[PDB]
Protein backbone atom coordinates (compact mmCIF):
# COMPACT_ATOMS: atom_id res chain seq x y z
CA UNK A 1 0.00 0.00 0.00
CA UNK A 2 3.00 2.48 -0.91
CA UNK A 3 0.08 4.84 -2.48
CA UNK A 4 -1.71 5.43 0.89
CA UNK A 5 1.44 5.22 2.60
CA UNK A 6 3.14 8.03 1.02
CA UNK A 7 -0.02 10.17 0.63
CA UNK A 8 -0.82 9.99 4.57
CA UNK A 9 2.81 10.24 5.41
CA UNK A 10 2.82 13.60 3.53
CA UNK A 11 -0.22 15.15 4.63
CA UNK A 12 0.88 14.34 8.12
CA UNK A 13 4.36 15.70 7.39
CA UNK A 14 2.06 18.56 6.67
CA UNK A 15 0.02 18.36 9.23
CA UNK A 16 3.09 18.52 11.33
CA UNK A 17 4.44 21.47 9.61
CA UNK A 18 1.45 23.76 9.80
CA UNK A 19 1.04 22.59 13.54
CA UNK A 20 5.07 24.24 14.00
CA UNK A 21 4.14 27.10 12.25
CA UNK A 22 1.55 28.31 15.23
CA UNK A 23 4.09 27.39 18.12
CA UNK A 24 5.48 30.37 18.79
CA UNK A 25 5.41 32.97 22.07
CA UNK A 26 4.32 36.65 21.33
CA UNK A 27 6.45 38.68 22.68
CA UNK A 28 5.27 42.15 23.56
CA UNK A 29 8.13 44.13 24.65
CA UNK A 30 7.35 46.79 22.28
CA UNK A 31 8.56 49.52 24.79
CA UNK A 32 7.26 53.16 24.35
CA UNK A 33 10.47 55.34 25.68
CA UNK A 34 10.07 57.07 21.95
CA UNK A 35 7.43 58.94 23.11
CA UNK A 36 9.62 60.24 25.80
CA UNK A 37 11.05 62.28 22.68
CA UNK A 38 8.29 62.82 20.24
CA UNK A 39 7.08 65.29 21.91
CA UNK A 40 8.57 68.97 20.87
CA UNK A 41 7.90 72.03 22.89
CA UNK A 42 5.92 75.41 20.47
CA UNK A 43 8.86 77.36 19.36
CA UNK A 44 9.15 80.69 19.64
CA UNK A 45 9.87 83.85 17.85
CA UNK A 46 13.57 85.53 18.05
CA UNK B 1 6.04 56.52 29.49
CA UNK B 2 2.74 57.98 29.29
CA UNK B 3 2.95 59.55 32.55
CA UNK B 4 5.68 61.33 31.20
CA UNK B 5 4.54 62.37 27.88
CA UNK B 6 1.96 63.80 30.02
CA UNK B 7 4.07 65.87 32.07
CA UNK B 8 6.24 66.75 28.96
CA UNK B 9 2.74 68.11 27.53
CA UNK B 10 2.46 70.41 30.65
CA UNK B 11 5.80 71.74 30.25
CA UNK B 12 5.26 72.77 26.58
CA UNK B 13 2.18 74.64 27.54
CA UNK B 14 4.06 76.36 30.12
CA UNK B 15 6.79 77.06 27.62
CA UNK B 16 3.86 78.96 25.52
CA UNK B 17 2.95 80.92 28.48
CA UNK B 18 6.30 82.08 29.12
CA UNK B 19 6.92 82.68 24.98
CA UNK B 20 3.75 85.37 25.84
CA UNK B 21 6.15 86.69 28.84
CA UNK B 22 9.07 86.89 26.03
CA UNK B 23 6.65 89.30 23.32
CA UNK B 24 5.85 91.62 26.68
CA UNK B 25 9.82 91.61 27.66
CA UNK B 26 10.46 92.41 23.71
CA UNK B 27 7.74 95.29 23.71
CA UNK B 28 9.05 96.67 27.52
CA UNK B 29 12.68 96.54 25.74
CA UNK B 30 11.95 97.97 22.77
CA UNK B 31 10.53 101.42 25.09
CA UNK B 32 13.81 101.14 27.19
CA UNK B 33 15.56 101.43 24.64
CA UNK B 34 13.52 105.08 22.97
CA UNK B 35 13.34 106.33 26.01
CA UNK B 36 17.13 105.90 26.24
CA UNK B 37 17.83 107.46 23.21
CA UNK B 38 15.58 110.56 24.78
CA UNK B 39 17.81 110.44 27.91
CA UNK B 40 21.03 111.06 25.18
CA UNK B 41 19.74 113.42 23.41
CA UNK B 42 18.40 115.66 26.46
CA UNK B 43 22.16 114.84 27.61
CA UNK B 44 23.53 115.97 24.15
CA UNK B 45 21.55 119.12 24.13
CA UNK B 46 22.74 120.27 27.83
CA UNK B 47 26.42 119.66 27.30
CA UNK B 48 26.08 121.78 24.32
CA UNK B 49 24.17 124.64 26.60
CA UNK B 50 27.20 124.26 29.18
CA UNK B 51 29.43 124.39 26.09
CA UNK B 52 27.62 127.82 25.48
CA UNK B 53 28.05 129.22 28.77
Amino acid sequence: PWIMVFLVSMALLWAIMTMVFFLYQPRSVSSAKGFSDRTVYLNWKW
Amino acid sequence: GFEEAITLEERAQKSAEAQIMLFQAKRENVQFQLEAAYRARLHHVNNEIKKRL
